[PDB]
């Protein structure tokens, strides 16, 4: 009952409420699970159709001549206890209900019921008040969201029906890699901390972004227990609602529940090593980053750009997060000054001035990422006459390869529609590109924010 | 054990400890107390002062006083034995005046602290998290300005320093003008051991050390609340 | 030599530096000049050419036969002072001196001269070390940077020319109209002070946006005097470079001046009614709001949603504003009552549910927008399965032309491709859009923040 | 003129004004300041005293001591005659002592200022926007967590409430434990008035008032500094 592989992984799952309305929540779902490639059994579930998308369909979920693992429930309310009942006796492990009305909206006992009754059968539920699941590593969508995301290492979580699914399709707009999508909802049964304990032992998942309002009365203890384990290895992002003293006490007055203390959650979840995002934009932003690079073993981190303005914009940025330049190794700058003008700077950041082409961008990049005493590299650039923006991107990537190791990269560019290309272009290859300076030094910023977390944790791990 | 404090309360139906079962309690974890004494009459608490060593302070003790200086229970600073006698005298009928109906359990006897850097030491439950220590800096610190951290227990050397480091009055502790740099590790191991008594003792609702001062060595408890459940 | 006019309205210009050779700066700005569509006179002056562009080439400016009003100067520095006194002799008003390798690079004296000499004629520098200017109200573009710009009424000044001429290639990523693209650079002459009196009078323009590091000593009072004025009646938004004491010290380093003073600054900016911004994003994201809607009448703000948790979102995003969302008015409540369920919530933001169809963003933003007792909207939808995100734009668009007042509006859309085309069609029609519920919220923050800083001003000019 | 003041000063070859000078100065600009006769002898101290009425503080006036307090230069609380002369030779002494060549224009008398809530007015110029006001609340709170506001001079009304409610420790002085609110107009005030002493007098670089003590109704500048240019 602790165990979530299956899950993830079934080999048979049941879909009850699909219909030859193609409009039903249940189709819906039914059409991603074989438009995605799911490769187990896939039983459709309904009263009277002989067949759903050209697979034979069951009336009952019990009269399925096989073991299902997985049961996604999209039937009336009212309904809902039924069909428990039949797939405890089918023996089914995973009842993901779908289904709205329940605490949400003022029915509590209908919930306890729900969950009650599924464990006097050892089935453990997911919901209710979901939008699904999916998991990419099994090409599994049993969601009604969008058919498709990219493929990748991200782990996304959310408490949030309405901001879950759209944020599902944002991914996709970000270019972030994702090998799970897991709607929580009312978190009646599995919450957060089941979730982690799966995703920490799954090879395929890098990084756990999770929207979260709130976790149940005396599960916090464990939360933090299991974050902090996660966190030594895999970087966590909570993107907390109710962050605020008067946000919280918002979502206390709509459920009715008593405010969470935004003081503590906070020092919970610095004691989890958790990166606490207050925005979308920020937590995808630090997701693109945490995933597609590795943690900076040191505080040489250079900054490289073709303009004191933008150099600022991230100094000051930098400092925001704790994050402070020290001067660049001796051996990177007579690097640089074979081909850089006099007027340029080596403070850190190192200013190749205004009026660098493109090449220089491959050289300066390239000879950062290979210097012993660089941990790692910002990337700014300015659009101007004197370069293409393409031109620096694909300098940046040569470089990158060149290089041959994988010390954290991130590029800020700033320019018209060339840059916006660009910096799709650079994204597309996982490398963490934004369209401003500060945003680019904010997604680097995460990456040593997750490497100080993991040393809180750590640390407070030390043997007396 | 000093649980038997905690069960004869309970057995008492009271739903806090009187001041010198809070203090004997949190003594008990390793967390440094005025040195006290429980007086039940006049020449007992003489006696009591000689071997604590003057100064000494009395204060009223009843189930019934909670708020003991605002009934002219708490007498400080006395460097005499006609002193102690003179505050004794005065207490009880200060109490007897103001609160007729109050069941004495005696007069408590404690050495004066001198003064130094006052802190706050807290413990509650929090719904999610369970025992949670707060930090902060005494008087207006906390009263006023709310400045406070806060970890979920059990504490680690981590979080008890980085907890210290985190309030915005942190750098009263670090030597400013007037006043020495004060014990740190004192304090960390105080909140650790603060922690301590949160997750073992279930039937604690909720602790307060307040004021507890701070010297350039060592630290010491001067007053301690204990809730009940 | 304190009116402008005819520095942004001029008859006649000359281009001191343009050439046979396009890659020449001289002749990129020649080149932008006509592309762009100046009416007035243009002049090439080149030692050698009889013609460039088609226009008749003179050797000198005093040579034209015609008054000069203004000179873009793009020869070497070190022949800069010559040209300066042939346009002084010719009676030139403008120096617009593009050429760097003056104080920035350490050459103070040189910098002291050139204004000393321009000075003796009468005549007023910018600059130097700048990439030009832009004024669209007079279809002029002397600059090297993007040929282009969208029409509109946003002046944006920058003191910093890599990233002032990025920037001016972002403005149209991001939709913003521009009635002027100022570069100022060294500031050896006319400053800030000097564009912000002469914007006051331009019915042009109604927003100004500076990136700003820096003012000379002894003009600050001036600034303060100038720009509070200002604020009466066009917001002022500054990109403050420097913001940090690291960041300020950088830039004090890299000049060897001393660092200004980072408390002083703020303090002088909320005397004058500015917004500061602490990134590009922000900036343009203000500017947006400000640019296409009139300042909240008062503090009843609305947020609608689809979707709780976008509204939580909101909700703590407009409390880091010091924005506080109060019940709706009754009227509003039963008015929306007429097609919502029952589950809806009404405490503001007023969640219409996630089973919402298009249909009722028209009717809710309708509602709330004709409402006497709203001052001000904020839009949030989530992608769901039930909506088309260009459906719920254009019934915005509809419920915004209905409703036919001006109440600021801002729109939060998250979601995938279909909700950044959504959000690409409204900014396109000056209707603030974002692509996720904390930016919107940002946004409308930034116009209540306006307002709030416009009161501070006209409290500090009460009369005794 | 007040401004004789300053010509003095200057023809002196002088930097800062002494502090009777000083509190003198920001009087005639309607800032309240204390009592300053100035001693010549040990007998005038006394009569000086008993004129102004008890308690008393006695300081050093010179050119050479700056900072008073750290040579033994400020006695305060003084109640009796015997006070004032026991306080008069032992100030001279203490001075005499560390800074044996020392510039005495004489020991200033000035009352006693009761108990209450302290605060800082600055002036300074900044390079870029000229006479600068600074408001912070006293003791550790400048000095220590460097809470201030600024506001460049002249200020209005608006810019003097609005700087007061600022500042971190604005709490303190709208009533805290054992402490009633105090004159917030008359805060007000004086920060007006420090900027027109900023705006007006160019060769004034600097001014630190500080102490300023603020009570239920009005404030009163216990010490002061100006510094010339
Ligand atoms: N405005 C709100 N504030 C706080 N919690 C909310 C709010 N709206 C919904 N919830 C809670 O969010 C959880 C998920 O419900 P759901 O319907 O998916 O939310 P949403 O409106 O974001 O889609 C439920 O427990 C519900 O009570
Ligand atoms: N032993 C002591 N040494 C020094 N100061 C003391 C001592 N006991 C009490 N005080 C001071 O007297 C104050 C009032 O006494 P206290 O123990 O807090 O009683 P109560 O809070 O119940 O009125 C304390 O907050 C502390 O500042
Ligand atoms: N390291 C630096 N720190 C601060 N300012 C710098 C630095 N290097 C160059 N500058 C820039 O010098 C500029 C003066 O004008 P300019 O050279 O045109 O700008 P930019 O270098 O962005 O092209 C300032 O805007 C400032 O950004
Ligand atoms: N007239 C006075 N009334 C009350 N307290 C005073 C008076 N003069 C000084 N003090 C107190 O004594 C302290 C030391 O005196 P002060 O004038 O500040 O000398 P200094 O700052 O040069 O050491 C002051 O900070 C203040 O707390
Ligand atoms: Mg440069
Ligand atoms: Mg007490
Ligand atoms: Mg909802
Ligand atoms: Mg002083």
């Amino acid at each position: 009952m602790n165990d979530l592989e299956r899950l993830f992984n079934p080999s048979a799952i049941a879909v009850v409420g699909a219909s030859k309305d193609p409009s039903k929540i249940g189709s819906q779902i039914l059409r991603n699970l074989l438009s995605y490639g799911f490769k187990g059994k896939v039983y459709p579930i309904n009263p009277t159709a002989d067949e759903l998308m050209g697979l034979k369909c069951y009336p009952k979920v019990s009269d399925v001549p096989d073991k299902v693992d997985v049961a996604v429930i999209s039937v009336p309310s009212d309904k809902v206890l039924g069909v428990i009942d039949d797939c405890g006796k089918a023996g089914v492990k995973f009842a993901v209900v779908i289904t709205s009305g329940f605490k949400e909206v003022g029915n509590e006992e209908l919930e306890e019921e729900l969950v009650r009754r599924a464990h006097s059968y050892g089935m453990r539920v997911l919901g209710p008040n979901i939008f699904g699941y999916l998991y990419a590593p099994a090409r599994l969508n049993a969601t009604f969201g969008p058919k498709d995301v990219l493929s990748g290492n991200v782990a996304f979580i959310s408490q949030s029906g309405a901001l879950g699914i759209a944020l599902m399709g944002y991914t996709v707009v970000e270019n972030i890699g994702i090998s799970s999508i897991v709607s929580v909802g009312n978190k009646a049964d599995l919450d957060d901390v089941d979730l982690l304990d799966f995703f920490d032992k799954d090879p395929n998942t890098g990084v756990i972004m999770i929207y979260l309002e709130g976790i149940a009365p005396g599960r916090g203890r464990m939360f933090i227990d299991v974050a902090s384990r996660v966190s030594l290895r895999k970087p966590i992002i909570v993107i907390k609602a109710g962050r605020t003293e008067v946000g919280a006490r918002a979502a206390a007055s709509h459920t009715g529940s008593i405010a969470g203390s935004v003081a503590i959650y906070e020092s919970a979840f610095k004691q989890s090593g958790i990166l606490m995002a207050k925005s979308v934009e920020d937590a995808f932003d630090w997701t693109k980053a945490l995933s597609w690079n590795p943690i900076p073993e040191g505080e040489r981190l250079i900054v490289l750009t073709n303009g004191g303005g933008a150099g600022v914009q991230s100094t000051d940025t930098f400092a925001d997060n704790g994050i402070y330049l020290s001067k660049p190794p001796e051996s990177l700058i007579q690097e640089i000054k074979k081909f850089v003008p006099p007027f340029a700077s080596f403070a850190n950041p190192i200013d190749i001035t205004g009026m660098a082409p493109d090449d220089w961008y491959y050289m300066g990049t390239l000879a950062a990422l290979k210097n012993p005493d660089v941990d790692a590299l910002t990337v700014l650039y300015c659009q101007t006459a004197v370069t293409t923006p393409i031109g620096v991107a694909k300098g940046i990537v040569d470089a990158i390869k060149e290089a041959g190791n994988s010390k954290p990269v991130t590029v800020g560019m700033v320019g018209g529609p060339e840059v916006a290309e660009a910096v799709s272009f650079l994204n597309k290859q996982r490398i963490a590109a934004y369209p401003t300076p500060e945003r680019a030094s904010s997604a680097m910023s995460a990456l040593y924010a997750y490497a100080r977390a993991r040393s809180y944790v750590m640390k407070s791990l030390a043997v007396r | 054990s000093s649980r038997d404090l905690l069960l004869k309360a309970k057995e008492n139906g009271r739903k806090s400890l009187l001041e010198h079962e809070a203090k004997y309690f949190i003594s008990s974890y390793g967390i440094p107390v005025t040195n006290i004494r429980l007086a039940k009459s006049e020449e007992e608490a003489v006696n009591f002062s000689r071997e604590i060593g003057f100064p000494v302070v009395l204060k009223i003790v009843s189930p019934q006083v909670v708020h003991k200086s605002d009934v002219g229970g708490v007498k400080v600073n006395l460097r005499s034995e006609e002193e102690v006698r003179k505050a004794y005298r005065e207490i009880i009928e200060n109490v007897k005046r103001n609160v007729p109906n109050a069941e004495i359990e005696g007069i408590l006897v404690q050495e004066f602290a001198p003064p130094g850097v006052e802190l706050i030491i807290g413990l509650l439950r929090d719904p999610q998290f369970g025992p949670t220590v707060m930090f902060g800096l005494g008087g207006v610190f906390v009263e006023l300005f709310r400045d406070v951290s806060f970890r979920v227990a059990p504490l680690s050397e981590q979080d008890a320093e980085s907890m210290i480091k985190e309030v915005k009055a942190y750098k009263l502790l670090t030597g400013f003008r007037g006043m020495e740099p004060v014990d740190i590790e004192a304090i960390k191991d105080a909140l650790i051991r603060a922690g301590r008594i949160g997750v073992e003792n279930e039937e604690i609702a909720e602790m307060d050390l307040n004021p507890v001062i701070a010297y350039p060595k060592g630290i010491k408890v001067v007053d301690a609340r204990i809730i009940l459940r």
